[PDB]
RNA sequence: CAAGCUUGAGUCUCGUAGAGGGGGGUAGAAUUCCAGGUGUAGCGGUGAAAUGCGUAGAGAUCUGGAGGAAUACCGGUGGCGAAGGCGGCCCCCUGGACGAAGACUGACGCUCAGGUGCGAAAGCGUGGGGAGCAAACAGGAUUAGAUACCCUGGUAGUCCACGCCGUAAACGAUGUCGACUUGGAGGUUGUGCCCUUGAGGCGUGGCUUCCGGAGCUAACGCGUUAAGUCGACCGCCUGGGGA
């Protein structure tokens, strides 16, 4: 995805401390910077498909973790949405 | 960062330009950060087949660990010198600073 | 074969 | 996946029984101790035991008769596909009575030979034959 | 690990026509084997080896 | 509904393998064209011949240059990818897969009618490109006729950009996921320990082929990667022809 300078920021930006990193909001911020980081790439690479694929997985797998800390606890959801720039 | 080994050979003819080459590369690597690990002559070398209708070609071997900004540069500053008739750069596993066999039998 | 297909429709009959 | 661990229990049994095996083991749970302690007490098996409490595995010995399985054929009939309810007076039998169908109700599970005392009915688990 | 500069040892790999000879005959491993293929192609542009007994 | 828990499913780090895709350069054979040199009566092609080429010197050889497309050997029931598929080397961007040690979220999951995108080749639109191969066609044999076969040529197309077309014997002729049930011969890819006493001994996951027991099956065969025993869900078939 990234190095290690850009993934151990924003675990520490987004988790309490440095061991909070399997939760669902840094994994949505995971995958945020990801589709921020390739939003210049498949301008230019429209004809890769196949990366295509890798992208389409990574907003199908963000739906889902949205999913999850909306129906259980709104207060992080509208903290987050916000945050990272979410709903569009 | 990468870790780069550049193999470029110098045109016979003008063998005794290579000394330029070498330095003048290397102020603008390390003035961006640009380490180095390998720097060696070889001097003249029979070819295995004829290419650009010489023999002897020159060799020279480098070791290059520095950012992306030389890669667009030096690649291009080889197809614009005529002396250098081939260039090859290869990404590598790890910084590393060991002699070639041709230097430990020559 | 499936019950659960069959909710949607049932068995044609000729 | 494994979204009918009853189904799963069924599984590991019928193959052991038929595969000469000696003993099985299983991730326990608290439906699966009131089915097998149910079987421990009609003679087609022999002994449970639970071990691990974070991971609660279920263990069984098998039974046999001269190397022959005891349990013959087991059936699953209700299903989370099609959910199966009888009442008091439509309780299936197993070959006309023979074997055992454990239907679990309000009083704990037991058959629908011990459920016509308690006069009960609900859902049908298996079909032991 | 392996590595195109010793010669020596790609002198023992190929034929006197440049061929590539296979791991069935040296009974060398198949990992080494994509990795020898690989720095004799490194060693072809650089005018190590020869291509063929032609030239 | 409420509070949970961690084996399911995920997250991080350290790593390893790979023709995964896209973009930009670059190499050397071979093909053909063109220039020059030496050199002479056939070259070429087939079962046999002819059309065709060549004394303006063909063919053959050597030197030099141009353009085009493909990547010998490596290379193998070998690897990768959801599949069709994917193969010179190098750089850049980028995707998933797998393993080790733990830490961490706490069912976040499975499945899918419409919808959405990819999707061999042929062919279609616009503009380039042009060696070789090659529908239609030209010509010569064959023949009863040759329309085909065979041979000498040859356009569209094959190439690239930009779209559209979305069908294949698109096949493992097996939809996906999970749980279990004796085993071998191997391959590939790791990891843990061991008189390191050798690239070895002992284990142990991922991927993959051939045998084969029980069991299943109409037979063929499948047989821990099931077509064995089961669950979750979806698609599809109802005599042949019409179609
Ligand atoms: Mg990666
Ligand atoms: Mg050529
Ligand atoms: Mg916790
Ligand atoms: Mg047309
Ligand atoms: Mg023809
Ligand atoms: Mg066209
Ligand atoms: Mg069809
Ligand atoms: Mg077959
Ligand atoms: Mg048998
Ligand atoms: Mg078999
Ligand atoms: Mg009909």
């Amino acid at each position: 995805s990234l190095s290690t300078e850009a993934t151990a920021k924003i675990v520490s930006e987004f988790g309490r401390d440095a061991n909070d990193t399997g939760s669902t909001e840094v994994q949505v911020a995971l995958l945020t910077a990801q589709i921020n980081h390739l939003q210049g790439h498949f301008a230019e690479h429209k004809k890769d498909h196949h990366s295509r694929r890798g992208l389409l997985r990574m907003v199908s797998q963000r739906r889902k973790l949205l999913d999850y800390l909306k129906r259980k606890d709104v207060a992080r959801y509208t903290q987050l949405i916000e945050r990272l720039g979410l709903r569009r | 960062m990468r870790h780069y080994e550049i193999v470029f050979m110098v045109h016979p003819d003008q063998s005794e330009q290579v000394p330029g080459m070498i330095e003048r590369y290397t102020a603008a690597i390390t003035g961006a950060e640009g380490k180095i690990h390998r720097l060696e002559d070889w001097g003249r070398r029979q070819l295995a087949y004829p290419i650009n209708k010489l023999h002897k070609a020159h060799y020279v071997l480098m070791n290059v660990e520095a950012p992306q900004e030389v890669i667009d540069e030096l690649e291009t500053t080889f197809r614009f010198n005529d002396a250098v008739i081939r260039s090859m750069v290869m990404r590598t596993k790890h910084a590393v600073t060991e002699a070639s066999p041709m230097v430990k039998a020559k | 074969a499936t019950v659960n297909q069959l909710v949607r429709k049932p068995r044609a009959r000729k | 996946s494994m979204q009918d661990p009853i189904a799963d229990m069924l599984t590991r049994i019928r193959n052991g029984q038929a595969a000469n095996k000696a003993a099985v083991t299983m991730p326990s749970s608290k439906l699966k101790v009131a089915i097998a302690n149910v079987l421990k007490e009609e003679g087609f098996i022999e002994d449970f035991k639970v071990e691990g409490d974070t991971k609660p595995e279920l263990e069984l010995t098998l039974k046999y008769f001269q190397g022959k399985a005891v349990v013959e054929s087991i059936q699953r009939v209700s299903r989370p596909g099609l959910r199966i309810y009888k009442r008091k007076d439509e309780l299936p039998k197993v070959m006309a009575g023979l074997g055992i169908a454990v239907v679990s109700t309000s009083k704990g599970v037991m058959t629908d030979r011990a459920a016509r005392q308690a006069g009960l009915g609900g859902e049908i688990i298996c079909y032991v034959a | 690990e392996i590595d195109y500069k010793d010669i020596a040892t790609l002198k023992n790999y190929i034929t006197e026509s440049g061929k590539i000879v296979p791991s069935r005959i040296t009974g060398t491993r198949a990992k080494y084997q994509r990795q020898l293929a690989r720095a004799i192609k490194r060693a072809r542009y650089l005018s190590l080896l020869p291509y063929t007994d032609r030239h």
